[PDB]
This record gives structure tokens, C-alpha cells and sequence, in this order.
């Protein structure tokens, strides 16, 4: 199976490796679970916050459309061919693992849209955009947290697997190998002493007797 | 000369086994884990070699079977299976590729159908080099067509459920007495070859 | 990495108009297709929501965040549950005339398994 | 007694436990970073270097009795809050922190 | 007496090696595995000790080298680097503190310039005691600037890339021996020092 | 010289170094996964395989000149920059890269 001479040197450092590594993986799991509890609570809140911010804005948009006397949304879709509010990806280290985050930046491609001129009713549409540009921004910053949360869930599973793996497989494999080789190695040495001794008793006796 | 020896507690380094191994040119193994599931005798390829394997295949090729070509792929399959199994253990079956799943299944089948000589009715019946060759044509065929299929886009599940009957048949083939068309090629083994072909095609598109 | 900077919308008509006033979707210059899907109640197909979801999640890899109304997400539930990646992110936010309901939310289902 | 304090036992406990957590903290830091390190770990990180550089590191002709050892103990410990120092009687502590 | 010692029981905890370590005062290591990658002598800090250090270092201070300072710091880099390496293997790291990468990085240099030497290339193993002092001086200085830069702000990748040209030169300075004058402290190293500080400023801002 | 080059000992050394790492890169994959692996370790993995089945794998009636051996060795060794190769004199490595 394995060497009967000096498996002890490689095996000794493995064994220590394993228990030391295990302790350490537990701290990394503890940190990952530590953050995980916190974000789960923050994310449920953030869902309602986004719901509301969209809804209050969404209703104002509905009101603006019926009061002026025409449906704007068609005209708005046609005018847009750039996305004003864009995002920049960045990695933030939360725990051991890096999560993906988004920081919105506003780029001045377009300011409003070239469709308002609906006389008196047109001021209702211009103002409607002002209220929505602010609402969308709340959603986007909150939306960043959602991304990290999915990323944490994927990592925890790899991490739970490792903590089990070390304890259950590695540590008893090191134990069985080290002890079995130790026991065979000492045996070779002991029998030799007995064989040297056995012939020396024969010698001693022969000398002694006349 | 076929000479049996015994390890001293899983220790193969005991003087008797090492000495006999010194003199031998062929080594055939015996794995404890595999005997517990009932597959004794249990010979793999990382505990066994034969120097005669090279000349022996040349002589079997002549007699009729395609054996040397199938022997090489067969060796590879077992050798990869062991390594792939260590990843299943530690990492899980989530780090695998689809072709590697294929290697795992075909392997499990080989473990049972050759190595096991344990009954279920009757202790297994005389299987020649000719019989043995047919089994190898069906396992090796299963593996090639299935990997092509996954490579070319296809479900794992579709492929394994579909082989189904063919797998039951090879398992139990050895219990049935040799000659069932001929010793050479049995009608029972001949027909599977068609079934794989029909399946491969359904799967692809 | 930084190669994804677009926000796609799956939302009801009035909500998509609003988001677009703020400006987050567009008609791409490399493919000539919106980054928005305009939906109406009882007047558009169940199949079309499916096509849009796939298109932005898997056949587009320049979408950073795909916003989706829970109510609309519900129609095409199999497809929402089945996309499990974080690139792009899939975020269910409360639909119009509905507050937060946890029973329509694909991400919260994933979180349940393990903690 | 009269050449030790009775506070000897209490300090041996405190000194020991914080040095051990610090050994853990070094390994932790390397994986997690400093941009994700815990506030308790930071105190343990500092404790690890000061215990080694004050209590263990000392000159080739320096001499120490239990009173001298004991003064140096309290200056390492001072940095931890009182509520993290709980293996010590409230009596001793309010006098030597 | 400079004595080589070697295994003889096949262990490292065989009597031969036990008696010799006890009687000796100075041990400088060597590892076989690293030696194969070609970096002999591939000194193990942990098995190495010297008793002579204090009197010998006092002597060297009189002779001109500021040696003792560097020595502790040479040992300090190699020690932390060792530990960090087990942590990369064991956990299977997903991040590192920005300082620790520097420690590992500065140790790699130590490996090349000192530890990698070839006794039949005399351009690649020869330095007088002062030349040795200057090369080590340069390293210990690099570590000293690098630790400060992260502290004042700057990313590791910024530190490594902006330092750049002087990092190549120090790496490649192991291909030199006195041959620009009978002088044991060279312009080669003195120039590097001022340029290194200049590099540091860049990294920091 | 004249059928074994000067670069002979140099190239051996390099070939062993990439192989040591390749063997280890297999081992880290088993335990943890692709967690401690990187662009450097991934090259080394490729190296260990290409070397095993091309350099070592030959016939048993194949006569190979010491000139042939060196020519094949260099062809294989193209997998890393010149600056990653410093187990060889920069003079020699330009001539024979």
C-alpha cells in the first residue's frame, strides 16, 4: 500500500495541515453565514422600498397621461435610443469572496425627450420625468445589493461542502496511515535486538563451560 | 502456475507477497471494498499488470475477436474512472463534465458484469474469450455513442433510461449458457448493437 | 467584468414608460432591438414574456440588471426559477397595484436552501 | 505569597486566551482581507504582536519577578474593554485594567 | 570544519542525524524537492540555527557591514512567506490582504538571488561579504518602501507595476560579480537605491 | 561538445521546474477544487501532460541522438515568457528558445 520507512515525515505535516485547515475553513464559513443573516433581512426591506418608489412614481405617470388627454408612452419609446442612467461594475470584497456591485452613473446623452409641446398639458409630462428620474435612482442603488446576495448563496454551498469534506475524509485517512506505518517500522527494529541477543546467549554459554 | 497469497491486514508489503511479486510477471489484484459489494475477485488495473498482455492480444486478434483495440479503451476507462470518483467524493458531482458522467456509468456496469461471479439463481456459466469479447463490444459501444450525443447536445437522462434493457441483458448474460446463436457472436448480443444505433440518432436531433 | 452597463425591463406599459423617462433602456445599435418589453394586461401573450426573459438573460450578456415585475414574472415562472445565475442579475420588484408578496420571488426560493 | 500576587492566576488566564485567538486571527486575516476583517480580530491582531514583543522579547540581562511581569500584563490587556475581560474578578480589574 | 551530513537510516530522525544536530552549532538547510526545481542550496529556516551569530555580527559591524539588521528581516520575510503559502493551499484562497502579497513577492526574489546558485557558473554564486551586504540591502529597502505605500494608499497591482523597471534590474542582478572594479560596493547597487526611492513616490501617488 | 550542447544542463533544470509545479497543481485540484488554482497553475497542468506523453513516450528500437533530444525539448518548453524563465542564462535562452 504505502512506504514502511519515513511516511511519518510527509504524513505528520498532512495531519496538522488538515486540522489547521479545518479550523480556518470554519472561520471563513462563520464569516460567510455572519454576513448572510444580515443581508437577508436588508433585502426583504429593500423589496418593499423599491415596490413603493416604483408605485408612487408609476401612479403619478398614470395621472399625467389621463389628465393631459393623450397616451404619452408610445412617443417616449420611439424617442429613446440611448440609456441615460447606466452602471459601472465594481468588485467589493464582503467576507473572503468578491461580490459584484453596480454604481450608477448618469451620462448626459439625453435630457428629457423631444415630444413635449402639448401646450398646457405639456408641463404635466415634463414634471412627471423629474419625479421618475429620482425614483429610478433609488431602485438602482438598492438593486446592487440583490446581485451580491445571489453571489453569496452560490459561494456558501462550495464552503459547506469543504467543512464536511475535511473532517469526514481527510483526518481519519491521515490517522490510519501514520499509525499503521509507525507500528510496522518499530517491529523491524525490535526483532533485530532479539536475534542479536539470541546468538550472544549461545556464545556466552559455550565460553563459560569447560 | 497460479499462486494465491494473502496480505497481512491490507498490507501488501509483507515479505511473502513482495517476494512472490518479485518473481512474477503477472499480477492480478483483489480489492476489499469491491468484494463487500460482491464483486470478488476484484481486479482493476492499478493493482495489476501482465507482460503477456501485448503478445496475447496479437494471438487473439488472429483467432477472430477485435480484442486489442477494445482492450486499450477498456483500460483507459477504468483508469479514468478511479480519479473521477475521488472528485465525486470530495468536491461533489457538481464539478463533473458530461463525458465524465458517462465514464462513471459504463465503469459501474463493468464492475458488476465481469468481476462478480456471485449468483442470483445459479453461479455464473462458462464464458469464453469470444463471449467476453461481445460484452466488451456492447460496453465500449455504449460509451462512444453516448459521449458523441452529449457533445452534440443531449440530456444525460435521455441516454441512460434508453440503454435500460440492454444493461439488464449483459448482467444476466453470463448466467445463461454459452451459445445462443453461436459461442462466437450470440443473437442476444448482436441485436443490442442495432438498439444503440437507433437510440443515438433519436438523441442527436 | 465591465462589459454590461444595460438595464433591461420587463414591466407593464405604464411602469416601462416611467423607467424610460428616467432612461435605462434603449434600442441597441449593434442589434436593433429594445432592451425593454412592453406588456399589457390581457392583450399580450404568455409566450412573448418567455422569449424576452430568455433573450435578455442568456442571449444577451450586456444586461447588468433585468427588472421584472412580480406579477409578470409569475406568468413565466418556470423560466424565472430556472435562470439561477447572477450574471445578469434577476430582480423581482413589486408590480403595479400590488405590494411585496414573497410567493412570486425567484431569488428568495434560492436563499432558502442553505444559510 | 509576598513575592507573587493573588492576581497571578487571574492574569494567566487572560493572557493565554487572547494570545490563542490572535494566532487564529493571523490565518483569518489572510483569507478574509482587512476590508472584511472583524473588529474583535483587529484587537487580537495587535495583541499577538505586543504579547510576543513585550512579554516574550526581552534582553539578555533583564530580570523579572512576578510583580514586574504583572505590571506589563495590564498594559497589554488595557486595550481590550472590561466586558471582554471576564475571567478576572470585578475587584481586581477596576484597580488594574 | 565544514562537514556534510546525510541520512543513513533513511529517515531524518535516524541516529546519525540525531547525534550530528546535537553537537553542531550551525546548520543551514537544504530541501530536496525545491532543489529539483533548481534553487540549491534550498535552505530551511526552521531547521537552521546559529550560536555564533552575536559575536560574529559584532565583528562584522566593526568591519563595516550593517548586516545584523538585514539578517533578522531576511529571516522574517522567509518565515511569514512560508505560513502564508500553507493558507493559500489549505483554504484555497479567494483573496489576500494587500500586504501579504508583498511578503510572498519579496520572498521570491530572495529565492533567485541567493538560493538559486550553481557552483560551476562563477557569475551565479560569487559575491564578497560586502557585495552580499549590498544586494540584501536593496531587498530589505524594497520591502520597507512597499509596506509604507499600501499604508498611504495604493493597490498592490499599482505597487508592483509602477516599481517595474527597478524590479527587473534587481532580479537580474544575480548575474554579476566584481568585474567593474576591485571594489566590493559598486555603483551598480548604489544607483539602484536612489532610483528605488524615486519609484516609490510614483507608486504611492 | 560536438554532439551534446552547452545548453544541455540548462535546459534540464528548466524542464524539472515546470514539472514539479504541474504535479502539485494536480494535488490542489483534488482537495479544494479550482479554489487555489490560477493562470500560472493551469499552464503547469497542461505542461505535465504534454511532457509525459511526448518527451518520455518513445519506441524501444528508436535511436535518439543527444542533438535530437535537445531539439525536441525546446519545442515543448514554449509555454512561458522569457522573463518567466530565469533558471537559464538570458544569453543562452535567446539562441535556443
Amino acid at each position: 500500500v504505502f512506504p514502511t520507512r519515513m511516511t511519518l515525515g510527509l504524513m505528520k505535516t498532512k495531519l496538522k495541515g488538515a486540522n489547521q485547515g479545518y479550523s480556518l475553513l470554519k472561520r471563513k464559513s462563520e464569516a460567510l453565514t455572519k454576513r448572510f443573516r444580515d443581508i437577508t433581512k436588508r433585502i426583504d426591506d429593500a423589496k418593499q422600498k423599491m415596490g413603493r418608489v416604483m408605485q408612487t412614481a408609476a401612479f403619478s405617470l398614470a395621472e399625467v397621461s389621463y389628465a393631459t388627454g393623450e397616451n404619452i408612452g408610445y412617443q417616449v419609446q420611439e424617442s429613446v435610443s440611448t440609456a441615460r442612467f447606466k452602471v459601472r461594475a465594481r468588485q467589493e470584497n464582503v467576507s473572503g469572496v468578491y461580490l459584484s456591485q453596480f454604481e450608477s452613473y448618469i451620462d448626459p446623452e439625453i435630457n428629457d425627450f423631444r415630444l413635449t409641446g402639448l401646450g398646457r398639458g405639456g408641463q404635466q409630462v415634463q414634471r412627471a420625468k423629474e419625479i421618475y428620474s429620482r425614483a429610478v435612482e433609488t431602485l438602482v442603488e438598492l438593486a446592487s445589493l440583490q446581485t451580491a446576495f445571489i453571489i453569496l448563496d452560490e459561494v456558501i454551498k462550495v464552503t459547506n461542502r469543504r467543512v464536511n469534506a475535511i473532517e469526514h475524509v481527510i483526518i481519519p485517512r491521515t490517522e490510519n496511515t501514520i499509525a499503521y506505518i509507525n507500528s510496522e517500522l518499530d517491529e523491524l527494529d525490535r526483532e533485530e535486538f532479539y536475534r542479536l541477543k539470541k546468538v550472544q546467549e549461545k556464545k556466552q554459554n559455550e565460553t563459560a563451560k569447560l | 502456475i497460479v499462486a494465491a497469497v494473502s496480505p497481512a491486514g491490507g498490507d501488501f508489503s509483507d515479505p511473502v507477497t513482495t517476494a512472490t511479486l518479485g518473481i512474477t510477471q503477472v499480477f492480478w489484484g483483489l480489492d476489499k471494498k469491491l468484494a463487500q459489494r460482491k464483486h470478488f475477485p476484484s481486479i482493476n488495473t492499478s493493482v495489476s499488470y501482465s507482460k503477456y498482455t501485448n503478445v496475447l492480444n496479437k494471438f487473439y486478434d488472429s483467432n477472430y475477436p477485435e480484442f486489442p483495440v477494445l482492450r486499450d479503451r477498456m483500460k483507459e476507462i477504468l483508469s479514468n474512472a478511479e480519479e473521477l470518483e475521488q472528485v465525486v467524493q470530495l468536491v461533489g458531482k457538481s464539478a463533473l463534465s458530461d463525458s465524465d458522467k458517462i465514464t462513471l456509468d459504463v465503469a459501474t456496469l463493468i464492475k458488476e458484469d465481469f468481476l462478480q461471479q456471485n449468483g442470483y439463481s445459479t453461479y455464473d456459466a462458462f464464458c469464453p474469450i469470444w463471449k467476453t469479447f461481445d460484452m466488451m463490444r456492447a460496453f465500449i459501444s455504449y460509451h462512444d455513442e453516448a459521449q458523441k450525443a452529449v457533445a452534440n447536445g443531449a440530456n444525460w437522462s435521455k441516454l441512460a433510461d434508453s440503454t435500460g434493457d440492454v444493461k439488464h441483458a449483459v448482467s444476466s448474460s453470463k448466467f445463461f449458457e454459452p451459445s445462443r446463436g453461436e459461442k462466437e457472436v450470440h443473437g442476444e448480443f448482436e441485436k443490442l448493437l442495432s438498439t444503440m444505433q437507433e437510440r443515438f440518432a433519436e438523441s442527436t436531433d | 467584468a465591465e462589459k454590461r452597463t444595460l438595464i433591461a425591463v420587463i414591466a407593464d406599459e405604464d411602469t416601462t414608460t416611467g423607467l424610460l423617462l428616467a432612461g435605462i433602456g434603449q434600442i441597441t445599435p449593434e442589434t436593433q432591438e429594445k432592451n425593454f418589453f412592453v406588456y399589457q394586461e390581457g392583450k399580450t401573450t404568455k409566450e412573448e414574456i418567455t422569449d424576452k426573459f430568455n433573450h435578455f438573460t442568456e442571449e444577451r450578456d450586456d444586461i447588468a440588471i433585468l427588472l421584472i415585475n412580480q406579477h409578470i414574472a409569475e406568468n413565466i415562472r418556470a423560466r424565472v426559477d430556472s435562470f439561477t445565475n447572477a450574471f445578469p442579475a434577476i430582480l423581482e420588484i413589486p408590480s403595479k397595484d400590488h405590494p411585496y408578496d414573497p410567493e412570486k420571488d425567484s431569488v428568495l426560493k434560492r436563499v432558502r436552501k442553505l444559510f | 505569597e509576598g513575592m507573587t500576587r493573588k492576581d497571578h492566576g487571574d492574569v494567566s488566564n487572560q493572557l493565554y486566551a487572547k494570545y490563542a485567538i490572535g494566532k487564529d486571527a493571523a490565518a483569518m486575516k489572510a483569507v478574509v482581507g482587512e476590508e472584511a476583517l472583524s473588529i474583535e480580530d483587529k484587537l487580537s491582531l495587535e495583541f499577538l504582536e505586543k504579547f510576543e514583543k513585550t512579554f516574550i522579547t526581552q534582553g539578555a540581562y533583564e530580570d523579572r519577578t512576578v510583580f514586574e511581569s504583572l505590571d506589563q500584563a495590564w498594559s497589554l490587556l488595557r486595550i481590550y474593554p472590561k466586558e471582554m475581560l471576564n475571567r478576572i474578578s470585578p475587584k481586581i480589574l477596576d484597580e488594574f485594567y
